[PDB]
């Protein structure tokens, strides 16, 4: 019995199919297609890692940017709004930034007076009180 | 070779590690017991826990073959009246 | 091979309402294995693309190109055709819709060299496709105007919006 | 994930809730809540008694495939694999607060 | 702000000139704070794809 | 961000560590019956 | 010092385990010492119970509270 | 792949869930073949739990022709229009079961990369923000070094 | 030649799509396709919708005059028994009578600062003809209608779905049916300003009557904000203050829209129509 | 007197706590431009017998001198102002997906 394969176009069209979109001889000629179809899913699996690294860069500069509106640096907004115990991620003060500008004029606020009461505290040795703002609500 | 620099974090990087390491070393300093008193005191579950090693060891052997498997291929050929 | 372009003038439409405009007419002509290279045939196809017939009979009368004089005469019978069976008024009133060069069947002859060597030599061949409507040549498509690229400036800046965000 | 919703929108979410599709639920936390006049913020958390967040669910889908490959040269190491993960739409119905500040 | 739809998205992306005075500054200085202004980096609708820059004049 | 505050706290560096923020159910149901637990 | 991190259950980083404080256990240890962390086990209310296994709960000031209620202090 | 597919953002049909809930689902067609090893799953179903599945569903018109084929397929059409067809070419009763229990919750729309994982028609409240919003104004709204009168 | 058959039959497969893809039919009516049943495909309607229809009622409601005459003809030719359907004329005129009449006082309850115009306008939106055609064509209203050509006028369409709630008017009651009103025809105006779908002509002539019913002074237009006037980008805000007090603010790329777009600010204010307003709620009554 | 942020710009921002010290309140009210601090906006901008009828102004400019025309005015560069070829004007997506 003598086989030969009936079907190989179609396992050349599952690949060629991928690169409709490219450009030069590469999108119609199987051996370059097949070289350049997997650097473009391989491509395409590690740059899941850069989305989500780009996304938080991409947040950390537009925070930074409403925080020189107010007067804050970057540092000082994540830095304080942690002590206040407002665990808010970059991509909702991101938004909050953009959207709602009087809800993060009200943060930085918050930020800029639990601020001043570190300092505060930083000059004292313990006697005086703590801030109305640094006192911190225990769970158990 | 190119020369290679000791910035001012890679300091402060080296010196915490160093102060997690000397507080390890005077948790090491108090041992609860002596090395007479440890002795034998987990001798039993040392050996039970040994014991069941050997009976999974020794367990290996082929799975029940049942005669209601083989006579489920017939199905393959089930139809509608 | 294939000879799909004459089978175009068999097409019949159905009769138009009284209410729809009038249907301009379409001729389809070829000239099949034209001893003419395929990309010199270009750029006389080129040059008469979307001229009118008499204007680009004018043109290649006095080109000095050999497939000038070739495609004058498929031309020259399209333009007969088109009266005589396509029912078309006016053999003036024609302008050339598609006019391209394809590769003909072309042969194969050994050419000699030096030192006992040889080369493949093709005698190669072409044809010619046109098409013809009925009707005043489309007016030229003017530049685009500084007005033209200010509102298109000014219409990208109005569709960009905040990405990467809610 | 922390989410800034509204009224009548929609978010998507990347596993399976087991509930059944029109079903309404509540959301538990809520991190900060904000009008046009007024904003309170949580410690980290309001009280469940002060911000009752509502949503439902309207249509439970698969992702669409997902390309892993991974390629190595001069190695012979190639393969390639598609994932579809679980999706779940979620449309928030209506955010009331109740007068618990006192 | 219940601006309709077209003149919201142009205000947002608007270009706004700016001043700044050479007199007594480092080059440093003038260059460090106009470079943001020049990139939009500014405003927090910043995004490179976005031709959000604005005008710096330096006097 | 934090990690090193929330430490002398007696809190968890990473907040999602454990807490009310974590810890609790994220949802439950309309009429009021408590969800299932989640599998973390 | 490869193996005895496997000995010991420390394989994944950032995960607490428990061992006792006594002179062999130390003495692995005492090799591995710059890779882990060495905290004393606090238990301010005793010995967790058999009703108290599903409540417990570690904090990273080395204190096993056996009452794990997940409510803001009344106090 | 993202860039050799097309892609949507995330939507509803009609505001799907917003008064009130309506299934996408709208027919289900079932291509079962009397004789076939292929349909032995599908008639299987078709025994005992279409009956009850179509009780769960009763906005959803469920055929069931039975005809000579090498393929069984379950054609899914939905409300705006889009309709799916599956094959169930030898699947077991669960794998059915669980297949046409996911085409019931779904809208319709295409299976494609969606850009945003969410979506909102009012995504501010205290007004988009504008550069001039933290500027403060000056009187008579003098412009820098701008001298009047 | 290889020997085979299964390569060939896909390959066959294949070459038919990329002929309808070239090709592609005519629309047919979902009627004529295979798997349909026309009393199966309207008694799911009302379970899809969780309504109580009356299959009487509702089969008359996508039967059109233009189906009936077209069905005449067709028996005439033929020499072919008297037809006894009722068309959807009059049920449309109910549906369509009371929806008006219930969308009005939803909106004059919701936005009661709203004139009747403004709010007749609003209506002549929901009932418009893309509105209604659109919330029909997801209902499977279409794929029901009894109609004389292919796809369906949406003119024909528009009173082919009144005559659906006329049906359901009878069937369940005003106070039912008006759920169904509010659950597909509010919810048409999510995202969408109050210009948007009531258009004027000169917002500042109209802002202007609107301050006279409230004995308010006429507004003064000045200019707040200014960037890049001498450029081709320019950007003002100009603000309109009644006896000194801001009341709107709008931008533009010019002064004169800048002053209009503030105009239309002031107007969504004084109906309550701004973007901050409160959500319709959609809660069940209580 | 004592205040976080100058508030003249954006809003008047009142930080508060509540009794039990576990909910931040932040009263926010929009502040509205000044009377004084605005300006009137400049409305304003013979023996004549024919009349002066619509003339065109349209001058015909090259490639060159036009697109130095729209570098100017618009601050851009000249490369944004050439054509593309039909690959590029091909692959752009004329029915792009739209988001609210
Ligand atoms: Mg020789």
């Amino acid at each position: 019995l003598r086989n030969r394969v009936t079907d190989r176009y179609f396992r050349i069209q599952e690949v060629l199919k991928h690169a409709r979109h490219f450009r030069g001889r590469k999108n119609r000629c199987y051996r370059l297609a097949v070289r350049t179809v997997i650097r473009a899913f391989v491509k395409c699996t590690k740059a899941r890692y850069l989305k989500k690294k780009n996304m938080r860069t991409l947040w950390i500069n537009r925070i930074t940017a409403a925080s020189q509106e107010h007067g804050l640096k970057y540092p000082a907004l994540i830095g304080n709004l942690v002590k206040c115990q407002v665990e808010l991620n970059r991509k909702v003060l991101a938004d909050l930034a953009i959207y709602e500008p009087k809800t993060f004029k009200s943060l930085a606020a918050l930020a800029s007076r639990r601020r001043h009461e570190g300092f505060a505290a930083a000059l004292g040795d313990g006697k005086e009180p703590e801030g109305i703002f640094s006192r911190v609500v225990q769970y158990h | 070779r190119r020369p290679r620099f000791v910035s001012l974090r890679a300091k402060q990087n080296m010196i915490r590690r160093l102060e997690i390491e000397a507080e390890n070393h005077y948790w090491l300093s108090m041992p609860y017991m002596t090395r007479e008193q440890e002795r034998g005191h987990a001798a039993v579950r040392r050996r039970e826990a040994f014991e069941a090693i050997k009976a999974a060891a020794t367990s290996k052997f082929p799975p029940h073959r049942f005669i209601a498997d083989q006579l489920d291929h017939l199905n393959v050929t089930k139809k509608w009246s | 091979i294939s000879r799909k372009w004459e089978k175009k003038n068999k097409i019949v439409y159905p009769p138009q309402l009284p209410g729809e405009p009038r249907r301009p007419a379409e001729i389809y002509h070829c000239r099949r294995q034209i001893k003419y290279s395929k990309d010199k045939m270009w750029y006389l196809a080129k040059l008469i693309r979307g001229m009118s017939i008499d204007q680009a009979l004018a043109q290649l009368e006095f080109n000095d190109k050999k497939g000038a004089k070739i495609i004058k005469e498929v031309l020259l019978e399209a333009q007969d055709m088109a009266v005589r069976d396509h029912n078309v008024e006016f053999r003036s009133n024609l302008y050339i819709a598609e006019s391209t060069s394809g590769r003909g069947q072309c042969l194969k002859r050994i050419r000699y060299h030096g030192r006992g060597r040889f080369g493949i030599m093709e005698k190669v061949y072409c044809h010619y496709f046109v098409k013809l409507v009925e009707g005043p040549p489309p007016p030229p498509e003017p530049p685009k105007t500084a007005v033209a690229h200010a509102k298109e400036y000014i219409q990208q800046l109005r569709s960009r919006t905040i990405v990467h965000t809610l | 994930r922390q989410w800034k919703v509204t009224s009548e929108d929609l978010i998507l979410i990347g596993n399976e809730l087991d509930l059944a599709c029109g079903e309404r639920i509540r959301l538990e936390k809520v991190l900060l809540v904000g009008a046009d006049n007024f904003t309170l913020l949580g410690k980290p958390l309001l009280g469940k008694d002060l911000v009752r967040v509502e949503a439902t669910v309207i249509e439970k889908t698969e992702s669409w495939p997902r390309i892993i490959m991974r390629f190595r040269k001069r190695k012979n190491f190639k393969k390639k694999r598609i994932v579809t993960t679980p999706q779940t739409v979620l449309r928030i119905n209506s955010i009331e607060i109740a007068p618990c500040l006192l | 702000s219940s601006f309709s739809r077209a003149p919201q998205q142009w205000a947002t992306f608007a270009r706004i000139w700016y001043l700044l005075d050479g007199k007594m500054q480092p080059p440093g200085k003038l260059a460090a704070m106009a470079s943001i202004r020049l990139q939009g980096l500014h405003k927090p609708v910043y995004h490179a794809l976005s031709d959000c820059g604005d005008h710096v004049v330096i006097m | 961000a934090g990690g090193q505050w929330r430490l002398q706290q007696g809190l968890a560096a990473n907040p999602s560590g454990y807490g009310p923020l974590t810890e609790l159910p994220d949802w439950s149901y309309a009429d009021g019956r408590p969800a299932p637990p989640m599998k973390g | 010092e490869k193996d005895i991190i496997k000995m010991l259950g420390l394989e994944k980083a950032h995960t607490p385990q428990v061992h006792k404080n006594i002179p062999s256990v130390n003495a692995k240890l005492k090799v591995v010492k710059h890779l882990i962390r060495i905290k004393p086990l606090k238990l301010p209310q005793g010995l967790p119970a058999e009703e108290n296994m599903s409540n417990t709960c570690l904090k990273s000031t080395g204190e096993l509270v056996v009452q794990w209620h997940l409510k803001p202090v009344e106090q | 792949t993202a860039r050799g597919t097309p892609s949507r953002f995330l939507a509803s049909v009609l505001h799907n869930g917003l008064g009130r809930y309506v299934q996408q689902l709208q027919r289900l067609s079932f291509s079962v073949s009397r004789d076939g090893a292929s349909s032995r799953g599908a008639r299987e179903f078709v025994e005992r739990e279409v009956i009850d599945f179509a009780r769960r569903n009763p906005g959803v018109v469920i055929y069931v022709n039975s005809r000579p084929c090498c393929v069984p397929r379950v054609v899914a059409e939905y409300l705006n229009g889009a309709v799916r067809e599956e094959s169930i070419h030898c699947k077991s009763v669960e794998e059915i079961s669980t297949l046409v229990q996911k085409l019931a919750d779904q809208s319709g729309l295409d299976v494609i990369r969606i850009r945003k994982p969410f979506h909102t028609d009012n995504p501010s409240i205290q007004g988009q923000w504008h550069p001039f919003t933290n500027k403060p104004t000056t009187f008579r709204g003098l412009r820098p070094r701008e001298v009047q009168d | 030649v290889k020997k085979g058959f299964r390569a060939a039959f896909r390959f066959q497969k294949e070459l038919e799509r990329q002929r309808l893809l070239r090709c592609p039919p005519p629309p047919v009516r979902r009627s004529e396709k295979p798997n349909w049943d026309y009393h199966a495909e309207i008694q799911a309607f009302g379970h899809r919708l969780q309504e109580n229809f009356s299959l009487d009622l509702l089969k008359t409601a996508f039967v059109n005059s233009c189906y009936i005459k077209s069905e005449e003809a067709k028996r005439q030719q033929l020499g072919i028994v008297l037809l006894n359907l009722k068309s959807n004329q009059e049920l449309s005129e109910q549906g369509t009578s009371f929806s008006q009449t219930c969308l009005t006082q939803f909106l004059e309850d919701e936005y009661p600062d709203m004139p009747t115009e403004g709010i007749k306008n609003l209506v002549d939106f929901l009932t418009g003809e893309e509105v209604v055609c659109h919330v029909a064509r997801n209902l499977a209203v279409e794929q029901l209608t009894l109609s004389e050509e292919f796809p369906v006028p949406p003119a024909v369409l528009q009173q082919t779905f009144f005559a659906v709630i006329g049906a359901l008017l009878q069937s369940s009651g005003p106070e039912r049916t008006a759920l169904f009103i509010r659950d597909f025809l509010i919810t048409q105006m999510t995202g969408k300003e109050l210009f948007e779908m009531w258009k004027i002509i000169n917002p500042m002539g109209l802002l202007v009557e609107e301050l006279k019913k409230r004995n308010v002074s006429a507004p003064e237009s000045r200019l707040t904000r200014q960037s890049g006037g001498t450029t081709a980008l320019p950007l003002y805000f100009v603000g309109l203050y009644c006896d000194k007090k801001l009341i709107a603010e709008g931008p533009g790329e010019t002064v004169l829209v800048a002053e209009e777009e503030a105009a239309r600010v002031a107007l969504r204010k004084l109906y309550g129509f701004t973007e901050n307003r409160r959500p319709w709620n959609y809660s069940k009554p209580k | 007197t004592y205040s976080p942020l100058p508030d003249d710009y954006n809003c008047n921002v009142e930080l508060a706590l509540t009794s039990d010290g576990r909910t931040i309140v932040c009263y926010h009210p929009s502040v509205d431009i000044p009377y004084e601090h605005t300006k009137p906006i400049p409305r304003p901008d013979h023996d004549q017998v024919l009349k002066t009828r619509l003339e065109e102004k349209v001058e015909h400019l090259e490639e060159g001198p036009m697109i130095e025309q729209l570098s100017k005015m618009f601050f851009t560069t000249k490369h944004r102002w050439y054509p593309h070829g039909r690959y590029h004007r091909c692959r752009k997506n004329l029915n792009p997906p739209k988001d609210r």
